[PDB]
Formats: C-alpha cells, sequence, structure tokens
C-alpha cells in the first residue's frame, strides 16, 4: 500500500509504506524522495508527533491517509 | 501508378517538465513564472547545495535576514 | 452551490446549498447525508463559527467553499 | 363518482353552505358548519382520495382538478400533510421507473428534464408555488436519481455534449442556455459529482481537439455555472484545457515564423497543440512508423520549443492528430481529413492498389486492435476508399483491402475519422442524554435502528469504553450492563 | 507581501488542512482567525481553540503572532493566550506556511515541554503528576472550548 504525505513547498508526494515500517525509515523516504535530514522533518497525524521510533501500525494509519510535514520545533 | 505523398497535418502534444515543478517556498510560485515581487511590473532561479530551488530574489532577501536554507538548515550556495 | 462539509478523520461530505440558506439548512443537509442531528454540530467555516440564525450569503459562501464540522456531543 | 368529479362535487358542496350562511343562518354558525361539512367530505377520506385519484391525476397533468384538490385539502388540518406524502410517494415512484431501467439509457435524460419541468409546471400554477412542497420536491430528486450509481452523472454529461456539438445548429443560443441552465438544476441532484467531470471532461476533450463545438461562447457559459455551482478547485482541471487551446495559437505565431525564416520549409503546413499534461484525459503513447518527411518536422518544433522553454519535454500523441490528403481519383479529386493511422495506412494504398492486413501493419505499427478499427474505416464506412477482399463489414488478416479509385463523393473535402467512528460516538451521547438511564441491550439495539450502516459488537464495546475513559457515560457501581448518563 | 497571503488563502481555500481553519476576519488581510480542533486522543478532544494571527509587513521573511485567543491549558501558553514556539519567534522559515504553523501548533498542543516552560506553575505539574494534568486540562477544555 501506499500514504500521501503534504511536503512543506506546497506539493504532495506518495509514499510506498507498509505498516509493520518504521517512522525513521518513512523519515528516510521523505529525504531520498526531497532531501530534508531524518532529524529536521516532524510528521504530524491528527496533530501527533510521528515518534521516531515506531511504526504507521502503531498510530492507527491505513490507505489513502494523509501525513504533515513541517519544519523541527520545540517548546518555551 | 506510386505515389505517396502527404499535403497537411495537424497534431498535438502533451508538455511536461524535466523533473518537477520544484515550487519555491518563500513566493509559492512556478518556476518558470517570475517571483512573486518580479510580476509586478528576468527573475532567476537560484540553486541550493540542498539542490532547493528559489527564485533569487526571494532566498536573496531571505539571506539578508538568515544565512540559512529555509527547508533545510543547511547553508546556501549555489554550484 | 456546493459545500462540502469536511470532518476531523478526513470524509469530506459533500452537500448543496442555495446561496441564502440559513445555517440551520445547511446542518440539516449534513443530518441527511451524515446522520448527524443539527443540535450536536459545531460548523467551522475558515476560524469563525457560524451562528444558528445567519444566512450563508453573510460568510461568502461559494461553490466548493470547504466548511469544518466538530461534533458536539452535549448538543444540549 | 371519481376523485376529479367528486372535488367538483365537493367544491360545490362548500359554497352551497358557504351561501347559506349569508343567506338567513346566523354568522357565527359560518365556522362550525363548513368544518363539519369539510371534515366529513374530505376529514374521512384523505386516504381513499389521494390513493383513488392523485396518482392518476398526476400523470394526467390535469392542472385544474390538482387545483381544486389542494385548495381544499388545505381546509382539512392535516389535510395538505396527507397530500405531500401521496405526492411525494409519487415522485419516487415514477421517478424510479426513469431511471432503474438500463433499457431507457438512450432516453434517461430528457425524460428527467421533461418530468422535471412537468413536476415544477404543477407548483407554479396548482400548490401556487408552495415552498414546503418546493423542497420536497428538490429533496425527493435528490432520491431517486441516485439509486443508480454513476450512470445519471455519465447520462447527464453524454448529454450536455450533445447539445453543445457543431451538430446541435438547430437550438439557437437564447435556447440553448436555458436548456442548460434546466441541466445544471439537475446536475445539483447527483450525488457522484466527481464521476461527472471524468465524463464531461473526456467529452470536452473530444470537443477541443476535434474543433467540433458548436459555440465557444456557449462552452465558456457551462463551465461559468460549474464554477459557480461547484468552485473553482471542481473546474480547475477543466479550465487549464481552455488555456492550452488559447496558448497552442501564441505558439503557432512564433512557430511558423521561424520556418519561414527558414529557406527548406516543407510543403506540409503544420499546426500542433500543446497541452498541459497534467490536465487533460490520460493517453498511452504508441509508436507510428512516420515518414522521413514527417519524423523531421516534429524534431524542428520540439527543439524550437524546448529551446524557447527549457525544462519541458514535448511527448507527442500520434492518436490525435488528424491529417488531409489531397487524392487523384477518376472524377475529380477528393481531400480527406485523416488521423495519423487513417493517414500512414492511407499512404500504403498508392504504389500498390491493395496489400494484406499484415503487409501495412509492419509498415506502420499500429496496434492490430486499433489497425483494423481504422481500416473498417477505409472500407467499411460511408466513404469507401477500401474494397475489403472478401467484402464484409468486419476486417480479417486474410485482408486484400484494394484502393478505390472509382470512388464517387458528393463533398469536395471529406472525413474519414468517424471510426462511523464519531457517528457511533455521536448517536450513544445523543440516545443516552435523553435517557438517562438504560441498558447495554437496549442502546445496541437503537444504534442499528439510528444508525444506517453496519455496526460490529467489537467496534461498538470500543467505543462505549472510549466514551467511559472521556466521562461521558458511567457504569452501574453494581450493573455493567447499565449505564447512567453523567452530565 | 499580500501576494503571498493570497496564495495562501486560496491554497487553503481549496486544500484546507484537517483540523485547521484560518480565514481573514474582515477587510483585512493582514489580520487572520484561525481554529484548532483540539487533537483526538489528548484532553482536548472534542475543543476547538480560537486563535488570532497577525501577519507583520514583511509576512514572508518574518513571523506571524499569533495567540491563542481561547484560554488554553498548556505549560508552553501563558493565561493571556501567548505561545512561545521557537519556530515563531527564533527559527522562522518563510517556507513555513500558515496551514503548517496551526498544524505544528496543534501538535505541540499533546507534547509540551515543561523544561524551559513559558508557566512554570503548569509546568510543574505537569512534570511531576501527568495524571492531575489530563484532567486539569479537561475541565480547561470543557469550561472553554465546547
Ligand atoms: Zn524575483
Ligand atoms: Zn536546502
Ligand atoms: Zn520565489
Amino acid at each position: 500500500m501506499q500514504i500521501f504525505v503534504k511536503t512543506l513547498t506546497g506539493k504532495t508526494i506518495t509514499l510506498e509504506v507498509e505498516p509493520s515500517d518504521t517512522i525513521e525509515n518513512v523519515k528516510a523516504k521523505i529525504q531520498d524522495k526531497e532531501g530534508i535530514p531524518p532529524d529536521q522533518q516532524r510528521l504530524i497525524f491528527a496533530g501527533k508527533q510521528l515518534e521516531d521510533g515506531r511504526t504507521l501500525s502503531d498510530y492507527n494509519i491505513q490507505k489513502e491517509s494523509t501525513l504533515h510535514l513541517v519544519l523541527r520545533l520545540r517548546g518555551g | 501508378k506510386k505515389r505517396f505523398e502527404v499535403k497537411k497535418w495537424n497534431a498535438v502534444a502533451l508538455w511536461a517538465w524535466d523533473i518537477v515543478v520544484d515550487n519555491c517556498a518563500i513566493c509559492r510560485n512556478h518556476i518558470m513564472d517570475l517571483c512573486i515581487e518580479c510580476q509586478a511590473n528576468e527573475c532567476t532561479v537560484a540553486w541550493g547545495v540542498c539542490n532547493h530551488a528559489f527564485h533569487f530574489h526571494c532566498i536573496s532577501r531571505w539571506l539578508k535576514t538568515r544565512q540559512v536554507c529555509p527547508l533545510d538548515n543547511r547553508e546556501w550556495e549555489f554550484q | 452551490m456546493l459545500i462540502k462539509v469536511k470532518t476531523l478523520t478526513g470524509k469530506e461530505i459533500e452537500i448543496d446549498i442555495e446561496p441564502t440558506d440559513k445555517v440551520e439548512r445547511i446542518k440539516e443537509r449534513v443530518e441527511e447525508k451524515e446522520g448527524i442531528p443539527p443540535q450536536q454540530q459545531r460548523l467551522i467555516y475558515s476560524g469563525k463559527q457560524m451562528n444558528d440564525e445567519k444566512t450563508a450569503a453573510d460568510y461568502k459562501i461559494l461553490g466548493g467553499s470547504v466548511l469544518h464540522l466538530v461534533l458536539a456531543l452535549r448538543g444540549g | 363518482r371519481e376523485v376529479p368529479e367528486y372535488l367538483n362535487h365537493v367544491s360545490k358542496r362548500l359554497e352551497e353552505e358557504g351561501d347559506r350562511v349569508i343567506t338567513y343562518l346566523d354568522h357565527s354558525t359560518q365556522k362550525p358548519l363548513i368544518a363539519c361539512v369539510e371534515k366529513q367530505l374530505l376529514g374521512e377520506h384523505l386516504t381513499a382520495i389521494l390513493q383513488k385519484g392523485l396518482d392518476h391525476l398526476l400523470d394526467e397533468n390535469r392542472v385544474p382538478d390538482l387545483a381544486q384538490m389542494y385548495q381544499l385539502f388545505s381546509r382539512v388540518r392535516g389535510g395538505q400533510q396527507a397530500l405531500l406524502q401521496h405526492w411525494s410517494e409519487y415522485i419516487k415512484t415514477f421517478g424510479t421507473a426513469i431511471v432503474i431501467n438500463p433499457e431507457k439509457d438512450k432516453d434517461m435524460v430528457q425524460d428527467l428534464l421533461d418530468f422535471k419541468d412537468k413536476v415544477d409546471h404543477v407548483i407554479e400554477v396548482c400548490f401556487q408555488k408552495n415552498e414546503r412542497f418546493v423542497n420536497l420536491m428538490k429533496e425527493s430528486f435528490e432520491t431517486f436519481i441516485n439509486k443508480r450509481p454513476n450512470k445519471p452523472a455519465e447520462l447527464i454529461a453524454k448529454h450536455v455534449d450533445s447539445k453543445l456539438r457543431a451538430g446541435n445548429k438547430e437550438a439557437t443560443d437564447e435556447e440553448l442556455e436555458r436548456t442548460l441552465d434546466k441541466i445544471m438544476i439537475l446536475f445539483r441532484f447527483i450525488h457522484g459529482k466527481d464521476v461527472f467531470e471524468a465524463f464531461y471532461k473526456k467529452d470536452l476533450a473530444k470537443r477541443l481537439l476535434v474543433g467540433k463545438s458548436a459555440s465557444v461562447d456557449a462552452e465558456k457559459s457551462m463551465l461559468s455555472k460549474l464554477k459557480h455551482e461547484c468552485g473553482a478547485a471542481f473546474t480547475s482541471k477543466l479550465e487549464g484545457m481552455f488555456k492550452d487551446m488559447e496558448l497552442s495559437k501564441d505558439i503557432m505565431v512564433h512557430f511558423k515564423q521561424h520556418m519561414q525564416n527558414q529557406s527548406d520549409s516543407g510543403p506540409i503546413d503544420l499546426t500542433v497543440n500543446i497541452l498541459t499534461m497534467g490536465y487533460w484525459p490520460t493517453y498511452t503513447p504508441m509508436e507510428v512508423h512516420l515518414t522521413p518527411e514527417m519524423i523531421k518536422l516534429q524534431e524542428v518544433f520540439k527543439a524550437f520549443y524546448l529551446g524557447k522553454h527549457s525544462g519541458r519535454k514535448l511527448q507527442w500523441q500520434t492518436t490525435l492528430g488528424h491529417a488531409v490528403l489531397k487524392a487523384e481519383f477518376k472524377e475529380g479529386k477528393k481531400e480527406f481529413q485523416v488521423s495519423l493511422f487513417q493517414t500512414l495506412v492511407l499512404l500504403m494504398f498508392n504504389e500498390g492498389d491493395g496489400f494484406s492486413f499484415e503487409e501495412i501493419k509492419m509498415a506502420t505499427g499500429i496496434e492490430d486492435s486499433e489497425l483494423r478499427r481504422t481500416l473498417q474505416s477505409l472500407a467499411c464506412g460511408k466513404a469507401r476508399v477500401l474494397i475489403k477482399s472478401p467484402k464484409g463489414k468486419e476486417v480479417e488478416d486474410g485482408d486484400k483491402f484494394i484502393f478505390n479509385g472509382e470512388f464517387k463523393h458528393k463533398l469536395f473535402r471529406i472525413k474519414i475519422n468517424q471510426i462511523r467512528q464519531y457517528q457511533i460516538d455521536a448517536a450513544i451521547v445523543r440516545i443516552m442524554k435523553m435517557r438517562k438511564t438504560l441498558g447495554h441491550n437496549l442502546l445496541v439495539s437503537e444504534l442499528y435502528n439510528q444508525l444506517k450502516f453496519p455496526v460490529k459488537p467489537g467496534d461498538l464495546k470500543k467505543r462505549i469504553e472510549s466514551l467511559i475513559d472521556r466521562d461521558y457515560m458511567e457504569r452501574d457501581k453494581d450493573n455493567p450492563n447499565q449505564y447512567h448518563y453523567v452530565a | 507581501a499580500l501576494k503571498r497571503i493570497h496564495k495562501e488563502l486560496n491554497d487553503l481555500a481549496r486544500d484546507p488542512p484537517a483540523q485547521c481553519s484560518a480565514g481573514p476576519v474582515g477587510d483585512d488581510m493582514f489580520h487572520w482567525q484561525a481554529t484548532i480542533m483540539g487533537p483526538n486522543d489528548s484532553p482536548y478532544q472534542g475543543g476547538v481553540f480560537f486563535l488570532t494571527i497577525h501577519f507583520p509587513t514583511d509576512y514572508p521573511f518574518k513571523p506571524p503572532k499569533v495567540a491563542f485567543t481561547t484560554r488554553i491549558y498548556h505549560p508552553n501558553i501563558n493565561s493571556n493566550g501567548s505561545i512561545c514556539l521557537d519556530i515563531l519567534r527564533s527559527q522562522w522559515s518563510p517556507a513555513l506556511t500558515i496551514s503548517k504553523v496551526l498544524l505544528s501548533i496543534c501538535s505541540l498542543l499533546c507534547d509540551p515541554n515543561p523544561d524551559d516552560p513559558l508557566v512554570p506553575e503548569i509546568a510543574r505539574i505537569y512534570k511531576t503528576d501527568r495524571e492531575k494534568y489530563n484532567r486539569i486540562a479537561r475541565e480547561w477544555t470543557q469550561k472553554y472550548a465546547m
């Protein structure tokens, strides 16, 4: 199966992923797709950080879903 | 007796980009289309070592505000 | 015109309304195609909670102007 | 008595009673008498009258009797409400007859348009433009049109194509837009609108690339309704097509100048449309053995266009092109506006008066299934530019088509190209708010009655657990089966 | 620039973010009002918290002053409704658009950082006892968001 992600530049790209896949590989796929480093992504689904050490199946993600990409932030 | 000749012709052709629109992030325009400021009347595209595309008129101003690529955090240089 | 009332899950419910329908009409139309009675909606259009007496023309709702639907479980 | 005559009888009797009161009965008896007679004549036979007469009467479009019927039924309490039902149910009954039968596809839309105009007319004359009947007219059409998934949209899309086509010279400019306005009032009722675009887009794709649109002003008028009816997002891709046609002509001015500056200009007069690949219908590129003079013409253009816009790539569509081939017959010269396949195949029928089906195939390279379609256009059509051996409608691999040097046709220029998760949650709190106390069993029962989709027991329990966590619902201290409303 | 804000407004009207909604409040396009529906599986569930965006005169190259209008319980958001994101003060990036800053705020509603907090009084409660945090935030949401 595949998944949609909305990059920062307005474009949208589709990622070929499996539920068993971990988020680190997801960020690596974002990297080699367009190239912002694994550290700087912060994937958002339903207003939740997609934790690096987890997999899509953890977050209840299915086909034709959408993931949002932003720039890394922090508290204050 | 033997006559293989054509006299007119119409056709069509779909045009597609070489790699991708390469959407500028500062101004959200289309790369062949001019910079958003440059539209209001020679607006060239300048690359970063990230390969990131930005209109020169946008990235120059952003650099004048910050020596940092906006997408990636690396530094800005062309090829 | 068509307003597509997309909820949290991303499901994009289609709706049709005349330019002068009162927003109670919009909620009622959502009831038919989605099943939530008008008491439990809180339609949010472009960051303004629509009020139950305003006419749709007040908010400049056009064709394909996406609203947002959020459930108010209490809903009186 | 039949209902149409009976209503006249009731209309007569009420006025006599209305006349009696003015004559000698006290005015204070005006109301109880009228209600008394009205109750007995109609109040006790509302369903009986409507069933016997309304369904028959509506079909005949009998304007006066319905006007009498609606006028009379308003007097009874709940009489008008009883008229909405049997009138509403009539639409869903006769309406379904229009759409449900697939054998009526060719005559679908006009019935829907006609039947739409009829019911609207009854509202304007008989029912006095009653807003309540207008709504249930709209709500009812929305129902039965959608009892057939994705076909009404296709036929409405196909219908608009026929109206706009250059063959539609009969309907003038003013007549046409009124027809469209009636369609847009019908296109609103469809639910699968995203299927309408693709069918209307594919048809609109054919219209532009063969110049068969009757009126460009009618074209732009159509999108001005969809854009106003579905927003610029719905019609975004459509408007891109019109730009491409507009932009292409500009390219022709610059390209044509380049060839004039070159002393080596081929006799072939060239025009090429440049269309944004994203918007237009997806086409599968397919290779054809173009002639050495043919291959060059793209090369100068492709380099020229690329030289004027870097980063692009022009991949050609040989399928959508069309050329002219002036011919030298025995009774005058003729022109043939022919697609590229027809152009190449017809360029195989001069050196030899005929060639086998296979002899032509490796010469050009077209797919067999479409080459057969092309050859059929050159043999079986009305302009039989080939003689099929054996003669027949369909083409076979053994066919030795023979060029028609005895071709006769009236016109000089001729064409051949004819060939649920939150929903569960919302209902649970909604039901439980009214109840203030309930068990699991009834809460489960009312859900399927109140939810119009399947509900798994596992999914149903999970929402209950989730709602417990959010403090919406609370179990009894001693009865887990029994819940109580919290707030 | 306006043209940047115009393009953002159009591309947001066409393809809106899922649980976000922002549009101009009136004639002045530089003053938007937004709305962050509370992310699911959080104490803010079912909430609708209204922001108030203010774009500067050089918006692409200078952050917008977003500030909650609905009093939100959060270590990183003061009672006045002001946020202290690093992306919004120090590391503002033009590539980041309003549809993205709103979504990032929505994500941060569930991912606070009591270290270096804008409200240490709540930060201590969050760091020590998260069970009470999810109840005080819930009651604030119920008494302001619904
Ligand atoms: Zn520029
Ligand atoms: Zn970069
Ligand atoms: Zn730019």
